[PDB]
């Protein structure tokens, strides 16, 4: 099968450097042009860089020009992107994509048909931090019909991700785990909520299980009615 | 740079119907126009290149048309796996300068569902830490458009809330939404009444859930 595989992304302090690599297999890599395309969290695709098959022409989007450097090594079937002066807006999933087919120098485009799986670059001055887990306690302000809402606030952690289950997996009905938001602190934060019958609160125990594998944090938080 | 414009950015559609996605360029890009499909947490997938040619392995219900500055992607009979984001992309003049549209998301049409609003005061465990977070939960609503306004002692709040919304639920195709009002400990103790006010298409009037600090 035709295959593109990236790696090299990770946590970089602001103004730092990082070098991404994309290795190809299954096709003649030396006759294809190559692209780097990135995607900011919650945003659309942005083209970043082009390199011709011969390495003769290298072109850049204006948002990265002067700071980034594309290169390739056809012997190792490799494409490289050097990122310098990294900023928080450069935080993205970076993809390498196949471009024009140039047998004997005669290029034909056919679209960006083969993509890699993407490598994630996170630019933050934050450090690895386990989350604080606070209860969103059910009360009359979160009981409406016959349904109570309760939850857990998984606040101030870095990096992504965390996993949240309820009652060690026994509770899945009506569970909503929100996408993480990036706070001004550079730390992430999310909430996990569940709706239960309100007449269950005095008798059923609700525990959220938060796990943050980057740090060494495994929390079981009992959420009790207020 | 050539600006690709995908308007509208969302379409509410049902399986089986013919759906049309629009793409506009700020200058003529001839037929050098490609369409991609992207599902969350996955690499983009080439659907169309050269404005109208289907990429290898793409089902026949996808078809592209248009030229110059006006382009169109047609799904003749929408299937349930076709719900995704769709990007157009030009590649016209030689020094590459490739640009993408901002995307059109296809979402599952269903009936209007009003949100159930729940408010959560800060926990005492968090209050001892020196920060207070109030959470407003808007549960199982449709369509996506809802407004949450925060009021602290009946005064509209600005710039101190963050919002987060789930994907369409795999069973009932509704959305849920959290709004987290984040305050310093000192600011939180200085006011009494905390309220979030919810306006939505399925509500006949605004819904306000409130509490007074210290129950």
């Amino acid at each position: 099968e035709v295959q593109l595989v990236e790696s090299g992304g990770g946590l970089v302090k602001p103004g730092g450097s990082l070098r991404l690599s994309c290795v190809a297999s299954g096709f003649s890599f030396s006759i294809y042009s190559m692209n780097w395309v990135r995607q900011a969290p919650g945003k659309g695709l942005e083209w970043v860089s082009y390199i011709s098959s011969s390495s003769s022409y290298k072109y850049y989007a204006d948002s990265v020009k002067g700071r980034f450097s594309v290169s390739r090594d056809n012997a190792k079937n490799s494409l490289y992107l050097q990122l310098n002066g990294l900023r928080a807006e450069d935080t993205a999933v970076y993809y390498c994509a196949r471009d024009g087919y140039c047998p004997k120098g005669v290029c034909t485009y056919y679209g960006m048909d083969v993509w890699g799986q993407g490598t994630t670059v996170t630019v933050s001055a934050a450090s690895t931090k386990g989350p604080s887990v606070f209860p969103l306690a059910p009360s009359s302000k979160s009981t409406s019909g016959g349904t109570a809402a309760l939850g857990c606030l998984v606040k101030d952690y870095f990096p992504e991700p965390v996993t949240v289950s309820w009652n060690s997996g026994a509770l899945t009905s009506g569970v909503h785990t929100f996408p993480a938001v990036l706070q001004s602190s550079g730390l992430y934060s999310l909430s996990s909520v569940v709706t239960v019958p309100s007449s269950s609160l005095g008798t059923q125990t609700y525990i959220c299980n938060v796990n943050h594998k980057p740090s060494n944090t495994k929390v079981d938080k009992k959420v009790e009615p207020k | 740079e050539i600006v690709m414009t995908q308007s509208p950015a969302t379409l509410s559609v049902s399986p089986g119907e013919r759906v049309t996605l629009s793409c506009r360029a700020s200058q003529s890009v001839r037929s050098r126009l490609a369409w991609f499909q992207q599902k969350p947490g996955q690499a983009p997938r080439l659907l169309i290149y050269d404005a109208s040619i289907r990429a290898t392995g793409i089902p026949a219900r996808f078809s592209g048309s248009g030229s110059g500055t006006e382009f169109t992607l047609i799904i003749s009979s929408l299937q349930s796996e076709d719900f995704a984001v769709y990007y157009c992309q030009q590649y016209d003049n030689w020094p590459p300068a490739y640009t993408f549209g901002q995307g059109t998301k296809l979402e599952i049409k269903r009936t209007v569902a009003a949100p159930s609003v729940f408010i959560f005061p800060p926990s005492d465990e968090q209050l001892k830490s020196g920060t207070a977070s109030v959470v407003c939960l808007l549960n199982n609503f449709y369509p996506r458009e809802a407004k949450v306004q925060w009021k602290v002692d009946n005064a509209l709040q600005s710039g101190n809330s963050q919002e987060s919304v789930t994907e369409q639920d795999s069973k009932d195709s509704t959305y849920s939404l959290s709004s987290t009002l984040t305050l310093s400990k000192a600011d939180y103790e200085k006011h009494k009444v905390y309220a979030c006010e919810v306006t939505h298409q399925g509500l006949s009037s605004p819904v306000t859930k409130s509490f007074n600090r210290g129950e």
